[PDB]
């Protein structure tokens, strides 16, 4: 019960935080957004990859 | 101080720091009820905060006039570095006061709505509706105007 709850909390957090960095559109570099968002380089690439689909 | 701030014409940060510094920063006065400008203790921080404000004003004015500006060209204008300008734009765009599209590669800043060929056609349709109203009016002024030859 705890795990499920924590998981739902994780998907929402991830989506909220992204919108702010991305917002100019165009070709923002994965690296500049990464710094602002408060994420690591390896983690951001993977999160974005899931998100396109 | 009033004049630069009031014009939407270009200013440059540096010119302002010296210009204001001589005249305005001093803030001599006799009343104890105000002596605040930059002479006071919070006054120091207020001048620090002014860098941010001036540069932001440059962004607003450029958003309207320009539709597309090169990245290189906008950093000079603002008085910011390449990284700083691209970064400062995203914060503004999310916060919603100007809308730019930032290429973090130093390519281009587009203050436009996202270009469509379709978009441009519509803007002409409105102009056309105005253009006809103007042509009907004008014909009348011609008839009174032709009669006279005593006022030349």
């Amino acid at each position: 019960i705890i795990s499920t709850h924590l998981a739902k909390l994780y998907d929402n957090l991830l989506e909220q935080n992204l919108i702010r960095v991305i917002e100019p559109f165009s070709r923002v570099q994965i690296e500049h957004i990464s710094s602002l968002i408060k994420l690591s380089k390896a983690d951001v690439e993977r999160k974005l990859s899931q998100m396109i689909l | 101080l009033l004049k630069l701030f009031t014009t939407m014409e270009l200013m440059r940060w540096s010119t302002l720091v010296e210009d204001y510094g001589v005249e305005l920063r001093k803030g001599s006065s006799e009343t104890p009820a105000t002596d605040v400008f930059s002479s006071t203790e919070e006054g120091e921080k207020r001048w620090k905060d002014l860098k941010n404000r001036v540069v932001e004003h440059n962004i607003r004015i450029m958003a309207k006039y320009y539709t597309r500006i090169t990245m290189k060209r906008m950093a000079q204008l603002l008085d910011l570095s390449v990284d700083e300008s691209e970064a400062f734009l995203s914060n503004l765009v999310v916060n919603k006061t100007i809308f730019a599209k930032v290429d973090r590669l130093a390519g281009v800043i587009n203050f436009q709505r996202p270009k469509d060929p379709n978009n441009l056609l519509n803007d002409w349709s409105q102009k056309l509706n105005s253009l006809m109203s103007l042509v009907n009016k004008t014909t009348h002024l011609i008839a009174k105007e032709e009669m006279i030859h005593n006022l030349q």
